């Protein structure tokens, strides 16, 4: 019985150690001859207004004009960011909604939360109006996040510890995901889409793979839940936010982490993590008001987009990188730039 | 428990018997990726208020 | 300055935003009261006085209550609690015969330290329910109340104790400047449970038109 | 009919004090109105309407600077050709608006505070401005009616003369209708806030407070005008006119009287920092 | 299924009055566009009057600017065309058209089957010199619509639509904004173009394609329709 736990603990250190012996010269020592990114000063060039609640969640569409905002108000409102109109306004039927998602078709969108039920909306109904096309069930606890893979798998992370990538067509869960300890708090896909990371409150994050279905590789470093992730743009890369005001961004490749971005400065938790297009830049929407933007190769802050009256709750950045929108829990979008 | 204790077991096993790059090339490649992009990174450089979409 | 399919998406903005206004006062009118509990303290039966969320449309008096039953849910309660933090209430149902049960009288005082201690909680009344009054009392006749609370001394009669669990369940909040813990007891009552927590709720709605007006 | 009026010394020695006094409430009211700058976090109905009555001081707490006609003493006034027929208008739209806002901002605590879950309490802020816009539009109504230049000396007029025709009567309705209200809205919110419900917070005490002291400085600010014109009018009734003595001195009396509804104006910023969430 | 059927023709002295009503089916009316499009018994299109989502602003054409009157019935789901003083030219057969807008829309997607009336006895011109040309099936055939003002909008978009009309058949939509393709159409379908300049292009045109196709500016909102050019053999 508890040579089963003691084969387990030995591996780990056997894991550890090998880690330990592919370390070398850190990413500091790496990039410490490159220049700085040099202040950035960012402007809100829009700002959405028609929420009359706290917006828990924001995705870009694919041509990156489009994002789809979900808030406690019940409502799934599809923003137009050049003109700040509103194309449509979803009715959700759980007003507890905590994530969405734009599919890369822009077809759909996803909704979801402490219904525990993943409602896949659809855009281009002959009726002209948002029909639920179908209701994902199947998850024992508060969703947390749900991304499109092609058009018609989608894949979520709930609070029952577990991860279920879908067939909407079939409504039934093709690949659950199981391994974690806390819930998993947030998920994000690569670019590949042949791999995903998902990281939970346990403070450690998996490399999962949507075609086998196993957790490849386990991450560990952090002290507190992991409240958000993010590919860097090669997908060789994750970016970790954590509750302790510390992203960190471990390797694939490596298996390891590879900087812990921290500031005594800053004492409150992460909500956020998205790169920029080359992935230079590193912002994190901390819950202090404010998103830090910061220099993914240097740890060294590089600019604060101050500006929100609440948390700072989601933060995304377009396909082609010119803008990144923040939604705070002051019922206001931030289109930046 | 016994079930439990042998998947783990497992799955320790599998995430361990992967073979790891150096971190040294890793952050060589993160970095050469970051330079080589970033000519094509509006976020950083700002565009010019002509090109910019949000004008706003 | 902008072509016609331009203006006419502004006038679909235009409506968007009328109905998201209408639908947002609508929202407003009504009143939002997260019921907690111990479980199976006896959140059943407050709920027929009146998966995941199990929520509950009752009116009273041409009011509107929203009861967000959340007992369902079994993932850790600090990551979502943050989404209740506009509620104008919160029911917290308390099972009194069970002092002697089990000791789940500890557990419940755990959770309402847990609750009324929150930060996202500082301006939130609680209005504490404490049912089963009936077999509290058959039980104190039974067995004295040194079982679950040694320190106390008395009796060991019903209301001999004077709401002795009252008393520790109210000096528990330790933020008394900005909330106030109504209690009442839950008995048959003949529908006065609905009335107790209609005046709470006017209470509170007072308490926060005052606050926001100046 | 007016015998004009006479021994001003009291009228050259006092209402410089009350220009003092004035610009006092001139520097309250660029306080209340640095709400644009720094207290701009949210608008609520009752904030607009006590930014409103904000506005409503800064009038005349920018009119007391547009009295800068050089030497103006006891009876010596110049350069009024029409400034100063501006200037009268400027000071009665002052009061009006104190007086409507005043009630206005009572009513608005009354209907908090007695009918809890009524739809006025929940307004929108658009709705707010757009009925601050129509009572704005009334008191400019009514102070051109009421007012509907060079007289004798170039800037002095008023009421001193008696024309009868009952709008004097029309006048201290206007005074006590207000009043009434305000009273009333003070004491059912008294009256149910401490009665009926216990209410014993500290914050429930010092919105008792605010209803208090603005029922207070009302009556205190707004009685005398109204007893020296119902004094006035009893005096037209009563010898009618030609004893000019006696409404000189009556005159005089509702000059010292007047000097209290003007410190209105420095005594109405007390309600911001007095019961708002300020500094 | 999505259906618009138009009732309340018939031949009417001239001078007279007429009411024309749509009846909507199953496509969420409420939230939708109207327009009225008249073809004359022998000529091209013309475009007639337009409300609103939510009876908002409201259009007419020139020539029959405050003669008719158009109004809409959401409860009835039911849209309506009041017609006063008919003259002798006001006789057409008229489609009822809907149309949504929004960023990415299909503006003009569904059109009505038609109702025949017979009475007794700015403004960019746009134009289509080709009036007619045969071509056998299989082949590609490319069909240029002149304008005569620059139809790309600041914003990028380039508002002419493009509409092929069955023999005897309501027009349907083919391409809108001169390069996205009408759901539900077949992919040899193709516009292209330029400012002033488009043409329509059909590679392999096989059977059941052969009508008058109909360009159509959307710019300056007393709409102008094409003379139209018919396919044959
Ligand atoms: C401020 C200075 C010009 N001043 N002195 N007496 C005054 C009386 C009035 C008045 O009755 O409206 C206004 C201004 C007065």
């Amino acid at each position: 019985l508890d040579q089963l736990r003691q084969e387990a603990e030995q591996l780990k250190n056997q894991i550890r150690d090998a880690r330990k012996a592919c370390a070398d010269a850190t990413l500091s020592q790496i990039t410490n001859n490159i220049d700085p990114v040099g202040r950035i000063q960012m402007r809100t060039r829009r700002t959405l207004r028609g929420h009359l609640a706290k917006i828990y969640a924001m995705h870009w569409g694919t041509d990156s004009r489009l994002l789809v905002s979900a808030s406690q108000d019940g409502k799934l409102i599809i923003w137009d960011s050049y003109t700040t109109n509103k194309v449509h306004a979803i009715p959700l039927r759980s007003s507890w909604v905590m994530t969405c998602a734009y599919a890369p078709s822009g077809n759909y969108v996803a909704c979801g939360g402490l219904d525990n039920i993943c409602s896949i909306y659809n855009l281009k109904t002959r009726e002209g109006n948002v029909r639920v096309s179908r209701e994902l069930a199947g998850h024992t606890g508060y969703l947390s996040c749900c991304r499109f893979l092609d058009d018609n798998q989608i894949v979520t992370s709930s609070g029952d510890t577990t991860c279920a990538l879908w067939d909407i067509e079939t409504g039934q869960q093709t690949t659950t995901f199981t391994g974690h300890t806390g819930d998993v708090m947030s998920l994000s896909l690569a670019p590949d889409t042949r791999l995903f990371v998902s990281g939970a409150c346990d403070a450690s994050a998996k490399l999962w793979d949507v075609r086998e279905g196993m957790c490849r590789q386990t991450f560990t470093g952090h002290e507190s839940d992991i409240n958000a992730i993010c590919f860097f743009p090669n997908g060789n890369a994750f970016a970790t936010g954590s509750d302790d005001a510390t992203c960190r961004l471990f390797d694939l490749r490596a298996d390891q982490e590879l900087m812990t971005y921290s500031h005594d400065n800053i004492i409150c938790g992460i909500t956020s993590v998205s790169f920029s297009k080359s992935g230079r830049l590193l912002l994190a929407g901390y819950d202090d008001f404010n998103c830090n933007v910061w220099d993914a190769l240097k740890a060294d802050r590089a600019g604060v987009l101050a500006g929100h009256d609440n948390r700072v709750s989601c933060l995304g950045v377009t396909d082609d990188g010119m803008a990144v929108a923040t939604g705070s829990w002051d019922s206001f979008l931030k289109i930046w730039n | 428990s016994i079930a439990q204790a042998r998947k783990l077991v497992e799955q320790l096993k599998m995430e361990a018997n992967i073979d790891r790059i150096k971190v040294s090339k890793a952050a060589a490649d993160l970095m050469a990726y970051c330079e080589a992009h970033a000519k094509e990174d509006p976020l950083l450089t700002p565009v010019p208020a002509s090109e910019n979409p949000f004008r706003e | 300055t902008l072509s016609a399919e331009d203006k006419a998406a502004v006038e679909r903005s235009k409506m968007i935003d009328r109905n998201l206004r209408e639908d947002g006062e609508k929202a407003a009118r009504e009143v939002k009261l997260l019921l907690l509990g111990a479980g199976e303290s006896g959140k059943s039966t407050i709920v027929k006085q009146m998966t995941g969320i199990v929520e509950t449309h009752f009116t009273f008096k041409d009011l509107h209550f929203k009861m967000f039953d959340v007992g369902a849910q079994r993932s850790e309660r600090k990551k979502w609690i943050h989404c209740f933090e506009g509620v104008t209430a919160i029911i917290f149902c308390v099972a009194l015969s069970d002092y002697d049960l089990v000791n789940r009288m500890h557990e419940s005082m755990k959770l309402f330290d847990s609750i009324c201690n929150n930060k996202w909680f500082t301006d939130t009344s609680i209005i504490l329910f404490l049912n089963k009054k009936d077999l509290f009392e058959e039980k104190i006749k039974k067995s004295p109340l040194t079982i679950c609370y040694p320190e106390y001394a008395g009796s060991n009669t019903y209301e001999e104790a004077a709401a002795y669990i009252q008393c520790q369940f109210e000096d528990l909040n330790k933020r008394k400047d900005t909330k106030e813990i109504y209690t009442h007891f839950t008995c048959s009552t003949d529908t006065k449970n609905v009335q107790f927590v209609f005046d709470a709720v006017t209470d509170v709605i007072i308490k926060n038109n005052l606050k926001d007006c100046g | 009919n007016c015998c004009v009026f006479r021994d001003d010394f009291i009228a050259k020695v006092l209402p410089p004090v009350l220009g003092l006094e004035f610009i006092f409430g001139l520097l309250g009211n660029g306080l209340a109105l640095w709400i644009f700058c720094f207290h701009l976090k949210s608008w609520k109905s009752s904030r607009i309407f006590l930014f409103n009555l904000a506005v409503a001081d800064f009038l005349l707490i920018i009119c007391l600077p547009f009295v800068m006609d050089y030497y103006v003493r006891r009876s010596d006034w110049k350069f009024g050709d029409i400034p100063c027929r501006l200037v009268l208008f400027m000071f009665a739209m002052n009061r009006q608006g104190s007086i409507i806002f005043l009630t206005v901002v009572a009513v608005d605590r009354y209907f908090r505070v007695v009918h809890p879950h009524h739809a006025l309490n929940k307004i929108s802020n658009w709705t707010a401005a757009i009925i601050s816009c129509l009572l704005w539009g009334i008191t400019v109504g009514l102070t051109v009616h009421l007012l509907k230049n060079g007289t004798a000396n170039v800037c002095i007029s008023f009421s001193i003369c008696h024309t009868f025709r009952w709008h004097e009567a029309m006048f201290l309705l206007e005074f006590f209708l207000p009043l009434g209200i305000i009273l009333f809205c003070s004491a059912r919110i008294i009256w149910s806030l401490r009665q009926r419900q216990m209410d014993r917070h500290a914050k429930i005490k010092r919105a008792i407070t605010f209803i208090m002291v603005v029922a207070i400085v009302f009556v205190i600010c707004f009685l005398p005008s109204v007893v020296v014109r119902i004094h006035i009018f009893w005096l037209l009734h009563t010898s009618g006119t030609q004893n000019c003595e006696v409404y000189r001195s009556v005159d005089l009396a509702f000059f010292i009287t007047l000097s209290f509804t003007y410190m209105n104006s420095m005594l109405d910023p007390v309600v911001y920092y007095f019961s708002s969430p300020s500094f | 299924d999505v259906q618009l059927v138009e009732s309340g023709g018939g031949l009417v002295q001239p001078g007279g009055s007429r009411k024309l009503s749509c009846s909507a089916s199953g496509f969420a009316f409420s939230s939708f566009g109207m327009h009225w499009v008249r073809q004359a018994p022998e000529k091209g299109l013309e475009w007639v009057a337009y409300i609103s989502s939510g009876s908002g602003t409201i259009y007419y054409a020139d020539t029959v600017k405050g003669r008719f009157t158009i109004s809409r019935d959401d409860p009835k789901n039911t849209l309506f065309l009041q017609m006063t003083s008919l003259r002798s030219e006001d006789t057409a057969m008229y489609y009822c058209v809907r149309s949504i807008y929004y960023y990415g829309s299909s503006p003009f997607d569904f059109w009505g089957q038609g109702t025949t009336l017979t009475v007794s006895s700015s403004d960019i011109v746009m134009t289509q010199a080709t009036s007619s040309v045969p071509v056998t099936p299989g082949e590609s055939v490319s069909i240029s619509c002149r304008s005569s003002k620059s139809l790309l909008h600041s914003n990028g978009n380039t508002y002419l639509y493009w509409f092929l009309q069955r023999p005897g058949q309501s027009p349907q939509l083919l391409i809108y904004r001169m390069s996205n393709l009408a759901s539900g159409v077949p992919d040899r379908f193709s516009g292209s173009g330029s400012g002033t300049a488009f043409t329509l292009t059909i590679s392999r045109l096989e059977a059941e394609d052969v009508g008058v196709y109909y360009c159509m500016q959307h710019l300056e909102y007393p709409l102008t329709f094409g003379a139209g050019t018919k396919l044959e053999l």
